[PDB]
């Protein structure tokens, strides 16, 4: 009949880029019950979206009737931990086993046989990966990935596996008018980017370096700043400016976060299915 | 919790038997009838490339069972991926919300889980696991089916230090209540 | 008779808090030359001003010849180091010696005889100082301090002596509808504050605490944030997001600056004497 | 840099001696005389509460003269403030811009600034100092616009040697080039 808002159940939430996503998309946001352990990544959420985000910590600790209650949900999405897809633990020790958690909860909020509502759901992985761990994953998420690099929208290199259900996950990637391209439109004032895409941003500070510093500033070397890697990632200025951070603890929120262009580039389907502003 | 069914309405059961088989050793208790070689149990052990399809065509089923290796043999998989896949089949297999019948599944572990693992399993199965012992081996049950003494853990901890179907058929017996007698 | 883009001579200027009140202020600034030898405010000045900052050195570099040819001035401001002002060295020994370097300075901007054509400068140092250095300070700069508190604009006690010929120094401090006056005013988001007003705030980390902690996150006790300092001191948030910076860094930039609404005080009657936009 | 006047012209000169004395040092070359009621010279050691009205007050001057205390005297003062007090003085007694009049100074050193004291000095006094040394052993550093070889491991190691006075001998030849801008008494 008429939409409504759209209600998100999202697991190894982060700083809440779906949230994010979503409220740039001018979709209007019902819940967001987000899972989360990480205390940075749980107040840069609270902080940069004033409480919105009803946070319930471990996965693990969710329960049915947890699901019963907080729901209904409309869209499901998750993105676990990839430390573990050289001392890897692979997809059924560490903390790679979390995927089956989401993977659990996915089969608890789906609607049943005679629900017709609509329900998109939708997970993230790393490409690198024992390609077992792959099959095992399309196996219990009953499908095949999709394959996205951030590089098509972003000034860096971010190749990412989405398994899930939403309209045109396979459709082509197309760059926005907005979309900073090339690394020397993410810089600040009076620094030199030397290349124009940068490597895969992971937490470490390894990556960063190209191992040639990225960036020249007064003809001197010098690595990005968190804002640079704000705006490679896609993510407003400042968005990690929270909890008396430095450089190190904000690359490391972002190096695992979701590119937010290739995110919106999945969740823009959604706007045709859910009130809008 | 299931009503019980009139003894001439009782039907050959069908069994789903992953990983661990139990075919004579449930015909052992009259679930099954020997001749039928197109019989009512069917056994799979690399359910890593089955489908959901694969478990429709064979089915329907009642009962699906799941069981963890022995313990002693070296597992060349990791102890988890019995449950995890148990748990994806037995959704597989689950009937349609809009034809409720007599449905159970069991799974049990041979003390191949550690506590970790116990807990997954608790969760994913949505109950506290049960255990057997003898008097020395044990294991675990996790089973919708409704059960008929006190053995405290570190009994099981050191037992499981020094290096069984047995333990398992007497779990099987409240099922006779809803399923055919032979022999 | 048509006034013109003021010219500003900045020594000490930390993290160009005075190019900041003029802009905020509509006065239209035709050159600000600053004198700062740290690297982090040099970067956010440059960053924040986009290069409109024309940089120099160490302030005893500047010769009589820098000052005829970076000139003419219309304003001198000084802001000098009070680290000297236990182990104290006093006005002479340490970096309070460097106070009379704007006093010469001062006196090479100076307009000649006859050069009646306006001419505003200024000296800041805090109370907490020796009444000798006080009154020596004075004599060199033929004038008597007036104090100010940031107190009554700010939520954050900041007691500073001001040496200059402005425009109504000793006239009272009336707070602005935008001022945030109490520390609810300038914390983030589900954060509580304990007090209404902070003690000083130095550049060590023991000046926070006042030792409680001041703020309640989540019912336990929390430190405050580099953004919730900068609305302490008026800056706008992420003044000091720049390089890098942790909270400590950030946090020493902060805690020596000056309190924006007291040179805004200071600078005001400026608007009647150069152009505006 | 002034010229040089005629000698039926030349005045009494006026000078402001600060911190140390040079009044009857200078009478021995002819600039002032014995029976003056104003002297000519007007000498004040403590500074602190000066105000420009108060030189102003004390008649115009020719030359500002102003030194640091000899070597072998504890300082209670620091070795800078001297040299910034001097500054001070000195622009409150230089002459309007209107009124181009002969005007001199001087700063002179006993080894009591260090390096970075004597490159302030330097900084403010616009020059580089000139250094003037005793055979059989003592020196001086001298700062003046009056238009009048040792190594510095020598002047190191004498100044470390001498802790354990003030010497005019060497001052007083630099007074010299001031002869021709002012009266030369008998
Ligand atoms: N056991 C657990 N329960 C809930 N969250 C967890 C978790 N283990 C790890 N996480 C969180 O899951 C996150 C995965 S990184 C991915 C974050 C998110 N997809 C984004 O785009 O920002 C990590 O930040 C970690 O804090
Ligand atoms: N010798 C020197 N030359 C130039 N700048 C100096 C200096 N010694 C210290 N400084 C700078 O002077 C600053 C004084 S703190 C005051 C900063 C400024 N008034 C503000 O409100 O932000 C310090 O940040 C220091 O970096």
């Amino acid at each position: 009949m008429r939409r409504r808002p759209i209600r998100v159940l999202s697991l190894f939430d982060g700083i809440a880029t779906g949230y994010l996503v979503l409220k740039e998309l001018g979709i209007k946001v019902g819940k967001y019950v987000a899972s989360e352990v990480c205390e940075e990544s749980i107040a840069v959420g609270t902080v940069k979206h004033e409480g919105n985000i009803k946070y319930v910590n471990d996965v693990r600790n969710i329960t049915k009737k947890n699901i019963e209650e907080w729901g209904p949900f409309d869209l499901v999405i998750g993105g676990s931990p990839c430390n573990d897809l050289p001392a890897r633990k692979g997809l059924y020790e560490g903390t790679g086993r979390l995927f089956f958690e989401f993977y659990h909860l996915l089969n608890y909020s789906r609607p049943k046989e005679g629900d017709d509502r609509p329900f998109f759901w939708m997970f993230e992985n790393v490409v690198a990966m024992k390609v077992g761990d792959k099959r095992d994953i399309s196996r219990f998420l009953e499908c095949n990935p999709v394959m996205i690099d951030a590089i098509k929208v972003s000034a860096a290199h971010r190749a990412r596996y989405f398994w899930g259900n939403l309209p045109g996950m396979n459709r082509p990637v197309i760059a926005s008018k907005n979309d900073k391209l090339e690394l020397q439109d993410c810089l600040e004032y009076n620094r030199i980017a030397k290349l124009k895409k940068v490597q895969t941003i992971t937490t470490k500070s390894n990556s960063i370096k190209q191992q040639l510093f990225p960036v020249v500033m007064n003809g001197k070397e010098d690595v990005l700043w968190c804002t640079e890697l704000e705006r490679i990632f896609g993510f407003p200025v400042h968005y990690t400016d929270v909890s008396n951070m430095g450089g190190g603890a904000r690359q490391k929120l972002l190096g695992r976060s979701w590119s937010v262009p290739v995110i919106r580039h999945l969740f823009a389907p959604l706007k045709d299915y859910f009130a809008c502003e | 919790m299931f009503e019980t069914v009139p003894v001439w309405r009782r039907q050959p059961v069908r069994v789903l038997s992953l990983f661990e088989d139990i075919k004579k050793e449930l015909t052992s208790l009259g679930f099954l009838e020997s001749g039928s070689d197109p019989g009512q149990l069917k056994h799979v052990v690399d359910v890593t490339d089955t489908v959901r399809k694969d478990v429709e065509e064979w089915g329907p089923f009642d009962l699906v069972y799941g069981a963890t290796p022995p313990l002693g043999h070296t597992c060349d998989r990791p102890p988890s991926w019995y449950l995890f896949q148990f748990h994806r089949l037995l959704q597989y297999a689950r009937p349609k919300p809009g034809s409720p019948r007599p449905f159970f599944w069991m799974f049990v572990d041979n003390l191949v889980l550690n506590k970790e693992d116990l807990d997954v399993a608790s969760r994913f199965l949505e109950m506290e696991p049960v255990t057997i012992p003898d008097v020395q081996n044990a294991v675990r049950v996790w089973s919708n089916i409704p059960a008929i003494a006190l053995v405290s853990e570190e009994e099981l901890s050191l037992l499981a230090q020094n290096k069984p179907t047995k333990l398992v058929k007497n779990c099987f017996l409240p099922l006779r209540e809803y399923f055919k007698y032979f022999s």
